[PDB]
């Protein structure tokens, strides 16, 4: 790999610089190189990995939705034929998105997840695995759509089971996992009632645990709780 | 279309 | 080139789609492919070319400034040594920026400018040539800095001479050229008085020609006039 | 640092 000759510490430093420069593709490449050194990632390093690829895939998802909407309009009744171009370019972006998702899943599988034994690392990586299968699910249309969906569900569910046994209900990783699994339920699995139930139960059990927290942990938890509330407000 | 809240950067 | 097998019209259509998707690197690659078909560019096509690369180089300039500021801080008295990484990564971004500038200058030289005979195309391309030498000048530090600066000045000056002879003082291309040449004077050539004089004279001679315009041309001209005013307000 | 107005997208 292109980063094989750079020190692990230098890759991490440059990932932090790229974040400051809003150079997320660079940030992602540096963190991939850091992961490929074979050592486990600290809490900070895991979050740099996640932030980098979330930003990269985020721009691709936003582009794909723009193009998918144009494509759908061009296939409506009374729409003037424009040729293969819209479909071709949507497919190009889609393929790049799928490549990024495959790259992240590849790092999780080789070998981040199998070496992660603490709840805070294992839940984090399994959440990410569910997230990147979910992004694949968003653009899936063929005969593997169901298996992609079930791969996301499976990863989320294992993370939920560990988080419920090993983490307090206000733990921000646990909270962010439940947020994302609830969105999975709502718009990927077509289970809006499960989504609403998960988000309500998650919010209420966090509320009842806030009294145990410091001022700074309180801020971290209530930030994600507000995201659960925002969704519940749209859903009910 | 309408995107619901998920964790971390809303970069999309 | 990678776009050699795609139709010119398809490249233009995909450049427009990429603009809607805010995929400016794609937009730039499509427009480079369109230019390399060897045919002259329409007014719309020239603006798609300019918008694409302006957005690409804009992100690189913004990243470079972030990193350059960090680098300068790390070289201050009392700053803790952090290693070569900041300089290395600034150099990486800088080299990518210079490559984009060289690519654009290459298209202008082979062979957009020599085939451009109308004022509106020739001024547009010569302005762009001045702009991309100016972006090179912004990161230049060695023994070619003066020649890069003079290359920008030379291109801007030829464009100004043609615009003054062939275009009305409210022409938006002429106005945008004078805006950019004034910024060149102020911060590249270290001639703030020339910058202020050019911006004032340009604004006043446009003001006196607005009465000749339609409502829509009026809007186009006064938009760029406000940019001249914004700069004059900062400069005086 | 402080960037002055130039033509077209202020993409930087
Ligand atoms: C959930 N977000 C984060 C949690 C913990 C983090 O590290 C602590 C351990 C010092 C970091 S660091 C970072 C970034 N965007 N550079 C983001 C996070
Ligand atoms: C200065 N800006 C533009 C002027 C003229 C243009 O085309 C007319 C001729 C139809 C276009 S088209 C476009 C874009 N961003 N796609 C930008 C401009
Ligand atoms: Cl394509
Ligand atoms: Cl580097
Ligand atoms: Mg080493
Ligand atoms: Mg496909
Ligand atoms: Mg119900
Ligand atoms: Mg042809
Ligand atoms: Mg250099
Ligand atoms: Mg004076």
């Amino acid at each position: 790999g292109a980063m094989g000759s750079m020190e692990r510490a230098s890759l991490i430093q440059k990932a932090k610089l790229a974040e400051q420069a809003e150079r997320y593709e660079d940030m992602a490449a540096f963190m991939k190189g850091a992961v490929e050194k074979g050592e486990e990632l600290s809490c900070e390093e895991r979050n740099l990995l996640s932030v980098a690829y979330k930003n990269v895939v985020g721009g691709q998802r936003a582009a794909w939705r723009v193009l998918s909407s144009i494509e759908q309009k061009s296939n409506e009744e009374g729409s003037e034929e424009k040729g293969p171009e819209v479909r071709e370019y949507r497919e190009k972006v889609e393929t790049e998105l799928q490549g990024v998702c495959d790259t992240v899943l590849g790092l999780l599988d080789s070998h981040l997840i199998k070496e992660a034994g603490d709840a805070e690392s294992r839940v984090f990586y399994l959440k990410m695995k569910g997230d990147y299968y979910r992004y694949l699910a968003e653009v899936a249309t063929g005969d593997d759509k169901k298996r992609i969906i079930d791969s996301a569900r499976s990863a989320y569910q294992e993370a939920m089971d560990i988080s419920k046994k090993e983490m307090p209900p206000t733990n921000p990783i646990r909270l962010g996992l439940a947020l994302n699994f609830s969105v999975f339920h709502y718009e990927i699995a077509n289970s809006p009632e499960e989504a609403i139930s998960l988000a309500k139960t998650t919010f209420d059990e966090a509320m009842a645990d806030l009294h145990t927290l410091s001022e700074d942990s309180y801020k971290d938890s209530t930030l994600i709780m507000q995201l659960l509330r925002d969704n519940l407000t749209l859903w009910t | 279309k309408l995107m619901f809240k998920t964790e971390g950067p809303d970069s999309d």
